[PDB]
């Protein structure tokens, strides 16, 4: 299965070659007759445990609101917003209108029962047909990494076995999908390996390997990290490459440049095409782009975005402000006062269209010129509706009141008898981020972006995104800051009128959101909402916490039964137990190594720790960077990393069958046994987890081996014999 | 021969000449506070009234402010506030002097650096040229500043880290152990000036790891022999760096003994040992009813016990009692005699001194409720019950007993009793069975936004959450030297919260601070004072000939590592013999590891940065450029053709950063125009100077 390996003598030391001969690619692939019925029985295995007992629950699981919701909002047209990239939810779209799904199901919250017009178990079929190809994928990939036939199957078997894939491949997640196509990466990067990297197979596996690498890339951000995978997996490759002789310079380059365009160029093409579906199937307006520009939101159809507004604006304009880098933003100022300062006339950013957005645009000093607004120009922000000024005394902030900066400004005065010097505000224009011409002389609607210097403080209009609770709920704040930030100071105006203009005006529009802009700006709301996501989950797990498998996360909770995500403890402990246990034993090699001692003279050894280098190395970069995040995070994250280690621990049950017993491979098929044994029977015991049957309650509560997952425990009932004399109820 | 022991004689004296000309020749012509001047030389007068203060940075560079304060005549009377003039006893030219005295001795031990890290006769004087002429030196040599004294033991780092490197072919000799020991004074040093001194001990330390690596190679090399090598490696850079530590945290906490400006992030008993001690009372400890107190919380984040009047909208309907961290006439609190006695009245006679192991009533003075855990469970934390206060005297339940339970005694006086600030006591209910705790985190706003308090069934006694102490008495005696060893744990940990508190807010821009991308290739510089045109105004920038072509020596050395790495792997043998192999791993390898070390963290941290932070990471890479001057142009040295044009270039690039210092010299030398004489050095936007 493994052969020996070539090392040739260089000028200096011995190298390794790195040119698989045809018989490496022989031995490790379906060549004969046995090994294709070996896996026509992995498949039905796979098949039925994968697949058992579908639309069993009935009702919405967790997470299956969110993609579920959002596959609907694809069906629907209207835009939503969510974290993740759009092919593992479009591709539910697709799979849900190609069963017949016309929306017309908001999958609101858990445990809403189906109705008989959503195809709910395709989409089921659909997750986990690809949860149940993942096995098949990880037997080949492990057969391709180099692996004894029947230790891949008895692994592969204990792969469909494990209860946390079961769980998360069986409803409407993103695990199953990302899963498939992070296993359909390795695979046919693991299939790149055993080919001379010269001949057409190669690069029929590297470009399976670019569009499954950039088919997961494109549905969860975790599918990067195996970008990041197989490329410090190609920095192997090439520096072994680099070791070999007998390869031109010339060759060299052009595996690498071949596996640099096959490999970056195809993930982001893939990447850029799926976002230009996501883009091209996804045209109607809905409440979910609230927090959008509004070229991005030009785009789509049925708006509210105001089109055609004038141009050229003059002093004595009812104009309408609104804040560049924040989203939800006018200038807003309504009758109800604050708690705490002066407790005047609130000025807030009020997200949507009203009359009180409306201010006038007048002199310090109503004629009949039309004095534009040049750069320097200090006005009077006159709201019309309430009859007051924009004020700005040297007061407490509302809800940023720990600021020794963020001057706060409020609304009050009287037209033609209270106007002071403290009203006052030069118009002072950006003219970096306004586009060049007349915008950037003097104030042109939707073109220019100026900032407004209070005149008699010396600070700016300043805003951010913090909201205020007291009175007129879902605003935020307006402060007059000094040393705020230049991004958060910017102001456009837009919905401008008045009298003293003609009929015959040239009117102006919004740029209409370019694919590019609609690219980039889409990624800056995935990173900021990504970022930015903090919230109080109570099955919230920790990074440094998911090698144990303590405490796994709650799905469902309805009629004496639940769903509850926790992994084949069995074969989570041993992959893990295993990460020690390598990590153990490739110190004492290095020790050993350069004390004096040789390693690594049996090619099975060599093949070994080349091959659980090469998976804990995607147990690390799936893994790792889950702890360089600030944001919440649950125990199917660590999951990509878990596949890699149910790889690197089917390495390890091959290294000891083939290695550690030679003589014996009876012990080592008795090891391989007993774990594979042991891991069914903690699938068989923990089965009415996964699928939601009915346990009962003196088997629950053995069940918990330890006290950190806790599922509702007294949910079921005394005996299974009470579920047959059982009606359930539906939501 | 005899002409180079001529240069090595009367080259060092002018460069060394050259560096105190460089760094002082305007040094009293500002006559106002400057960048970190106002904070540093406010921390060093800190030390000449001897009172107690809290910093981020370790004490040694501060320390040496105040070192220069008992060198100028100075007594620490004037703090040192921003933009204003000096007032006339203060001599500022003298501790200017002596920092610009320390960046004046960075440039020699660059000329003996070079002279260690290989590097053929003109390489040296690039280097110490390209050290030696730099406006971002000079500029911040010039001030009361700790960036001058942080770059003068980062370069005496290197310098006796090189000079430990060239006896490695003679280990255990007197040599090895004087550089090894003067190796680990420089790096405690480094450490104890600023805590970006650590950089510097991961490369060293990294160097030290490949060494014991590769003494297991060495088949001659005995295992007594490796052990001593380990046990020489622990002493001279791990025992004794943090020696030097330990012993400015000595200075520090024994040289200033008064109260001051942040005193407040200590524990109270420290507090109480100082001669300000505005936390402790003298005669008496603690009685019973009479004694009016405001119980504290010895974890780090628990606080005063707070008793505002509103009630829980959550609960059994009771007063809250939280923990609020400042002073109020609310947090007062007495104890009183438990379930079935009589409680206590105004006009009694027999003071008496309270029993632990007693259950007693903890009740408020101004509000007037019983301490009480009741059976509704906590908000935050659903585990345990939730703590409040009910009723009076007479009014309550059997779950009001709380105990006193004695967890330690700090010694002169009766260790059986309840004291004030020597009696960490846990409170544990009698009838249910619980801990009074605290979890440390916040609550909603219903509680007006302060700490939770809970009472765990099963916690450890070795858990700081539940130890208490009482801070004020209300109605001979000295504290008890505190531990050192836990000052030094605690004020560290304090120095760590203090960075944690320094991560800014994205919606205000700072003005001053920049990003570690910015400080190669000269995008922003910084502005150190008051730009009008009376002062003679500093401006923070490196000489773009020194730091542009270092930029691209980091660069250009960074790919070149790869280079020689994989023409290493492709069977090419590069560096034939020993010395240019050691010029390689001492003056190219080890610059761009510290140069990554010093600079990396910079742009990976999330913590305000500025100019001044790359001063050490800047003098690595000018090690590299002169990397890149010597193995670049080593082949030269062959051909005469090739030596006049190697002799030429060497001569070309020092008289360009010459040329170029000095173009750009006011902005050390002082620029004492209106501002607007000097927009012919304003090269570049984002170069706020003129
Ligand atoms: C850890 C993260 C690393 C990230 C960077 C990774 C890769 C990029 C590194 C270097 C790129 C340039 C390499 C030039 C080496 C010249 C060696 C030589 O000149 O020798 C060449 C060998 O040609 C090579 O093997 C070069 C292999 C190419 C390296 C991999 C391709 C680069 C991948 C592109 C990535 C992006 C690069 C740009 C990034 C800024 C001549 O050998 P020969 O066969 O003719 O003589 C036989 C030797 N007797 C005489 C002793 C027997
Ligand atoms: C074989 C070489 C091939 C290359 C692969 C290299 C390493 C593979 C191993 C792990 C992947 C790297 C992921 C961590 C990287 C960042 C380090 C970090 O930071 O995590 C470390 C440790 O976490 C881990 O327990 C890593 C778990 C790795 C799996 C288990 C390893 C074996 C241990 C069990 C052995 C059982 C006994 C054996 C005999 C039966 C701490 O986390 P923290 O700082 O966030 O905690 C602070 C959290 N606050 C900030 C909130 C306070
Ligand atoms: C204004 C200043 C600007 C800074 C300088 C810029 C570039 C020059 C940088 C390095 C010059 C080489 C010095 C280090 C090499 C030492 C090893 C050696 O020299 O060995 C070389 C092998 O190395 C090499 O060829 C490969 C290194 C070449 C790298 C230069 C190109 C890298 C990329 C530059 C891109 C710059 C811009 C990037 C950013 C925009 C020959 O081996 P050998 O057997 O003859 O060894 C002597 C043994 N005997 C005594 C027996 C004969
Ligand atoms: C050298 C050659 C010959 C060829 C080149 C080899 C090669 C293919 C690559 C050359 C090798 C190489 C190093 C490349 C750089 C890698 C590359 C392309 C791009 C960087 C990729 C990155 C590591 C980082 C930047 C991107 C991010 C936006 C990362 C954000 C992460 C996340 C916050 C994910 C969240 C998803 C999930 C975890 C949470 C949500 O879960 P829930 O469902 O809501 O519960
Ligand atoms: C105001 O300035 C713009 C800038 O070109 C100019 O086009 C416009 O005519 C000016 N307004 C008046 C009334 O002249
Ligand atoms: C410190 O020196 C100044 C110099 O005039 C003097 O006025 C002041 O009284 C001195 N203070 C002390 C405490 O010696």
């Amino acid at each position: 299965p493994v052969p020996e390996l070539d090392i040739k003598q260089g000028p200096v030391r011995p190298f390794i070659v790195t040119d698989p001969s045809a018989e490496l690619a022989s031995l490790r692939t379906m060549v004969t007759l046995k090994e294709k019925l070996l896996v026509a029985c992995l498949a039905v295995f796979t098949a039925v445990i994968r697949l058992h007992g579908l639309a069993w629950p009935d009702s919405v699981v967790f997470d299956e609101v969110h993609f579920g919701g959002f596959a609907s909002q694809y069906i629907r047209g209207t835009y939503f917003m969510d974290v993740h990239p759009p092919l593992a939810k479009m591709l539910y779209a697709g799979v849900a209108s190609l069963g017949g799904f016309q929306g017309d199901f908001d999958f609101e919250n858990i445990g809403d029962s189906f109705p008989s017009t959503t195809p709910y178990v395709l989409m089921r079929f659909f997750s986990a047909s690809l949860g149940a190809l993942t096995v098949i994928l990880m037997y080949m990939t492990l057969r391709y990494s180099g692996v004894r036939m029947w230790v891949a199957l008895m692994s592969a078997i204990c792969f469909a076995v494990e209860n946390s894939y079961v769980t998360i491949s069986r409803y409407i997640l993103l695990d199953a999908p990302l899963m498939f196509f992070i296993a359909a990466a390795v695979y046919s990067f693991k299939k790149y390996e055993m080919y001379p990297a010269n001949s057409l197979n190669a690069y029929k596996s590297l470009l399976a390997t670019g569009i499954a690498l950039g088919m997961a890339s494109s549905s969860k951000w975790v599918g990067l990290f195996t970008v990041t995978w197989v490329g410090l997996l190609c920095i192997w490759r090439l520096w072994f490459m680099i070791g070999d002789l007998t390869k031109s310079s010339k060759s060299i380059f052009k595996v690498a440049f071949a596996k640099l365009a096959f490999l970056l160029g195809v993930p982001f093409a893939l990447y850029l095409v799926f976002f230009y579906i996501h883009f091209q199937s996804l045209t109607l307006d809905g409440d979910g782009a609230s927090f959008f520009s509004p070229e991005f939101r030009s785009t789509l159809k049925n708006n509210k975005i105001p089109q055609n507004v004038v141009a050229d604006v003059g002093i004595g304009s009812i104009i309408s402000l609104r804040h560049l880098s924040t989203m939800g933003g006018y200038l807003h100022s309504h009758s109800h006062n604050y708690p705490a300062g002066s407790e005047q006339q609130q000025s807030t950013l009020y997200p949507h269209m009203d009359a009180n957005n409306d201010w006038l645009l007048e002199l310090y000093n109503s004629l009949t010129t039309f004095q534009n607004l040049t750069d320097g120009t200090k006005v009077r922000l006159f709201h019309t509706v309430t009859r007051c000024r924009l004020h700005s005394h040297d007061h407490k902030p509302p809800v940023s009141e720990s600021s020794d900066w963020q001057k706060e400004v409020s609304c009050y005065g009287y037209s033609g008898f209270d106007g002071d010097a403290n009203d006052d505000w030069v118009v002072e224009i950006d003219k970096k981020n306004s586009a060049p011409g007349v915008a950037q002389e003097r104030v042109i609607a939707l073109d220019t972006k100026f900032r407004l210097r209070h005149a008699m403080t010396g600070c700016y209009l300043f805003s951010h995104e913090v909201k205020l609770p007291a009175w007129g709920f879902e605003q935020q704040e307006v402060t007059c800051a000094s040393s705020g930030r230049h991004d958060l100071t910017l102001w456009y105006v837009e919905n401008n009128s008045n009298p003293l203009l003609p009929e015959d005006t040239k009117r102006i529009s919004y740029k209409p959101a370019s694919f590019i802009s609609k690219f980039i700006e889409s990624h800056k709301k995935m990173w900021h909402i990504n970022k930015n996501l903090v919230e109080p989950h109570v099955y919230e797990s920790q990074p440094t916490s998911w090698p144990f498998l303590l405490r796994g996360i709650s799905y469902w909770g309805e009629n004496n039964r639940n769903v509850y995500l926790l992994g084949n403890a069995i074969v989570w402990w041993a992959v893990t137990a295993f990460i020690g246990i390598f990590g153990l034993i490739v110190i004492t090699e290095l020790f050993s190594w350069q004390l004096g001692k040789p390693i690594l003279k049996d090619s099975k050894v060599v093949n070994f720790h080349v091959q659980v280098i090469h998976y804990l190395l995607g147990f690390a970069v799936h893994y790792a960077p889950s702890f360089l995040m600030q944001r919440q995070m649950f125990l199917h994250h660590y999951l990509p990393a878990y596949y890699f280690g149910i790889l690197a621990l089917g390495h390890a049950l091959d290294i000891i069958v083939s290695y550690v017993f030679r003589s014996k491979r009876q012990m080592g098929y008795a090891v391989v046994i007993t774990f594979l044994a042991a891991s069914v029977y903690f699938f068989k015991s923990f089965s009415p987890i996964i699928y939601g049957t009915p346990w009962t309650q003196e088997l629950c509560q053995k069940s918990q081996w330890l006290s950190g997952w806790d599922y509702n425990c007294n949910t079921y009932f005394s005996s299974l014999e009470e579920y047959k004399n059982q009606t359930l109820t539906k939501r | 021969s005899s002409l180079l022991r001529l240069e090595s004689v009367v080259m060092p004296v002018i460069f060394t000449a050259l560096a105190l000309f460089t760094r002082m020749y305007k040094i009293g012509i500002n006559n106002h506070v400057v960048w970190d001047e106002a904070h540093f030389g406010k921390f060093g007068s800190y030390y000449l009234r001897h009172e107690f203060y809290h910093d981020v940075h370790p004490p040694l560079g501060k320390m040496l402010v105040g070192l220069s304060g008992y060198l100028a005549g100075y007594n620490g009377s004037w703090d040192f506030p921003s933009g204003e003039i000096y007032p006339d006893y203060l001599d500022y030219v003298k501790m200017r002097l002596f920092n610009a005295s320390f960046s004046a001795l960075c440039v020699p031990l660059a000329y003996f650096t070079a002279k260690a890290i290989g590097f053929s006769l003109p390489t040296v004087w690039l280097m110490t040229v390209l050290v030696l002429f730099e406006n971002s030196y000079s500029t911040l040599g010039r001030f009361i500043l700790l960036d001058s004294m942080l770059l003068f033991f980062t370069v005496a780092s290197f310098f006796s880290f090189v000079m430990f490197h060239n006896q490695r072919s003679k280990p255990f000799s007197r040599k090895w152990w004087k550089w090894l020991l003067i190796t680990g004074i420089s790096l405690g040093c480094t450490i104890s000036v600023k805590m970006v001194g650590l950089f510097i001990i991961t490369m060293v330390g990294i160097y030290t790891v490949i060494d014991l690596w590769t003494f297991l190679a060495d088949k001659s090399m005995s295992w007594k022999t490796y052990i001593n090598h380990w046990l020489a490696r622990i002493f001279g850079l791990i025992i004794v760096p943090f020696c030097i530590f330990l012993l400015c945290f000595k200075i520090h906490f024994d040289l200033l003994s008064h109260s001051g400006t942040g005193d407040a992030n200590m524990p109270s008993l420290f507090q109480a040992r100082l001669v300000g001690s505005d936390v402790g009372q003298g005669p008496r400890d603690i009685a019973l009813g009479s004694s009016v107190v405001s119980i504290k919380n010895q974890a780090l984040g628990g606080s005063l016990l707070h008793s505002h009047i509103q009630t829980y909208p959550d609960g059994s309907n009771q007063q809250q009692v939280t923990c609020y961290g400042y002073k109020d006439a609310n947090n007062e609190w007495f104890f009183n005699r438990e379930r079935g006695l009589p409680s206590w009245s105004e006009n009694e006679t027999d003071i008496e001194y309270l029993k632990p192991g007693t259950s007693y009533r903890l009740v408020h003075k101004s509000t007037g409720r019983n301490l009480h855990t009741h059976p509704v469970a906590a908000p935050v934390s659903k585990t345990q019950w939730e703590v409040s206060g009910y009723g009076d005297n007479v009014v309550g339940d059997n779950k009001d007993n709380w105990v006193i339970e004695i967890m330690d005694q700090r010694g002169d006086e009766d260790p059986e009793k309840l004291h004030t600030l020597t009696t960490s006591f846990r409170i544990k209910n009698l009838e249910m069975g619980c801990y009074l705790a605290q979890t440390g985190n916040s609550l909603p706003e219903w509680g007006f936004r302060q700490q939770e308090v809970v009472c765990m069934k099963n916690p450890f006694k070795r858990d700081k959450r539940t130890w208490w102490n009482i801070e004020t008495h209300e109605n001979d005696f000295q504290y008890p030297k505190t531990n050192f060893l836990k000052d030094f744990i605690h004020l560290n940990l304090a120095m760590m919260a203090t960075n944690n508190a320094l991560v800014p807010d994205p919606d205000k821009f700072d003005y001053l601070a920049s990003s570690a991308w910015q400080w190669p290739t000269l995008n922003v510089g910084l502005r150190l004072c008051g730009w009008g045109d009376d002062n003679p105004k500093y401006f923070l920038l490196g000489t773009p000939a020194s730091t542009w072509a270092s930029s691209v020596a980091v660069l250009a050395f960074m790919a070149t590592v790869v280079i020689l790495l994989i023409r290493w792997q492709r069977q090419y043998v590069d560096l034939r013999n020993p010395s240019n192999w050691n010029v390689f791993l001492m003056g190219g390898f080890y610059p761009l590891l510290a140069w990554g070390l010093h600079y990396m963290p910079f742009v990976i941290m999330s913590r305000v940065t500025y100019v001044h932070h790359y001063l050490p990471a800047l003098y690595f890479a000018l090690i590299i450029l002169a990397y890149c001057f010597d193995a670049g142009l080593q082949k030269w040295s062959r051909s005469k053709c090739g030596r006049i044009m190697r002799f030429v270039l060497y001569a070309g690039f020092m008289a360009l950063v010459i040329g170029c210092f000095w173009y750009f010299s006011p902005i050390s030398f002082g620029m004492e125009g209106p501002s607007s004489n000097f927009r012919y050095l304003n090269w570049f936007s984002t170069w706020d100077i003129a």
